[PDB]
Parts: C-alpha cells; structure tokens; sequence
C-alpha cells in the first residue's frame, strides 16, 4: 500500500551549503538540489485539504 | 578581455583563496562562511586573522 | 562518486513471515545525475 515516498541526502543540511531531494507521488519523480532549510522531523504526508 | 573587462575592473568575478581541505574532482563549494587563520575559533562575521 | 550519483533498484512478491527474505538476484542501475555535492547524511519519508 505504497507508505513509503523519498528521501533526503546532503553534507549540512542547514542552507549554509548545498543539499538534495528525492520524492515521489501516484507516478512521477523529482530531483532538486538548492540550499534547502529543513526542520526536526520534516517529512511528506497525504495533504489531502 | 574584450568583453569581460571593464575601465573600473569586472570585481563581479570572485573566487575562493582560502579552504580546510583541497576539494575533490568536480565539488562546487558555494558557502559564503568565515575561515580561520590565527589559532583562536572565531565566530560571527570577522576576526584577527 | 567523482562528480555522480546513481540509483539501482529491483521489486519482488515474497511470503516470508517478518523479516528481510532469503534467495538471490541483481538490482538494475535506473539513472544518474551529477548534483556535485558533498554527501554525508541521509533521511527517508513516508507518509499518514
Ligand atoms: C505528482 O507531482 C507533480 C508535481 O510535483 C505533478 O506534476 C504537475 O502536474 C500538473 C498537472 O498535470 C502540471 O500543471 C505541472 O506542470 C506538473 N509539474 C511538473 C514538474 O511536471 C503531478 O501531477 C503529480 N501527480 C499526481 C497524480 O499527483
Ligand atoms: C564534506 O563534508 C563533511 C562534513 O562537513 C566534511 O567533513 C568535515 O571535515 C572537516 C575538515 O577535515 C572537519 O572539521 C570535520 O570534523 C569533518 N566532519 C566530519 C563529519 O567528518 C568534509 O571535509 C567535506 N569534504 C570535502 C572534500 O570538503
């Protein structure tokens, strides 16, 4: 029933320095690389609203 | 020269002096960040050396 | 490696009870892109 979707890779993980994103949906893949700024316990959820 | 030049000097081009390590085969190291040269940690913005 | 990273993957049906299953095969390589970064830390994501 598909609970897993992606996942995350970097050095910092702090937008101090460059990191990447892995994610998926009902289909499709991207991938990005910017200076992202996460959080604790980010994740993705069904945002259904 | 004839394009990337300019009479006041074309400053818009930068580069990295200092680093911990030499980088490995094609890094693209984009951080802005404070290094040291004198013994003592520094933190912030600026230090003696 | 050296200015890539690179994925490889396999799917298969098994009965095993609770655990990760016996047998053999070989995962595929599915793409490659060069992100140049350093590389250090990693996390996955599920969701509700
Ligand atoms: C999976 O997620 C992607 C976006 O992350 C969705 O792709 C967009 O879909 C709409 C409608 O087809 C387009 O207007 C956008 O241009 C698409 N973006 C890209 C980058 O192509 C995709 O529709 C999602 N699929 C499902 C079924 O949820
Ligand atoms: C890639 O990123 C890691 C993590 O920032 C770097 O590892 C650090 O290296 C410096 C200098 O040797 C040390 O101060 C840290 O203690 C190291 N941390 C860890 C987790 O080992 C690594 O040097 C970077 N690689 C390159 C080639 O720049």
């Amino acid at each position: 029933s598909n609970i897993i979707r992606g996942w995350i890779f970097g050095t910092t993980l702090d937008s101090k320095t460059q990191s990447l994103l892995i994610v998926n949906n009902a289909t499709n893949v991207v991938i990005k690389v910017c200076e992202f700024q996460f959080c604790n316990d980010p994740f993705l959820d069904v945002y259904y609203h | 020269n004839n394009l990337d030049s300019k009479v006041g000097g074309n400053y818009n081009y930068r580069y990295r002096l200092f680093r911990k390590s030499n980088l490995k085969p094609f890094e693209r190291d984009i951080s802005t960040e404070i290094y040291q040269a004198g013994s003592k940690p520094c933190n912030g913005v600026e230090g003696f050396n | 490696i050296d200015g890539y990273f690179k994925i490889y993957s396999k799917h298969t049906p098994i009965n095993l009870v609770r655990d990760l299953p016996q047998g053999f095969s070989a995962l595929e390589p599915l793409v490659d892109l060069p992100i140049g970064i350093n590389i250090t830390r990693f996390q996955t994501l599920l969701a509700l």
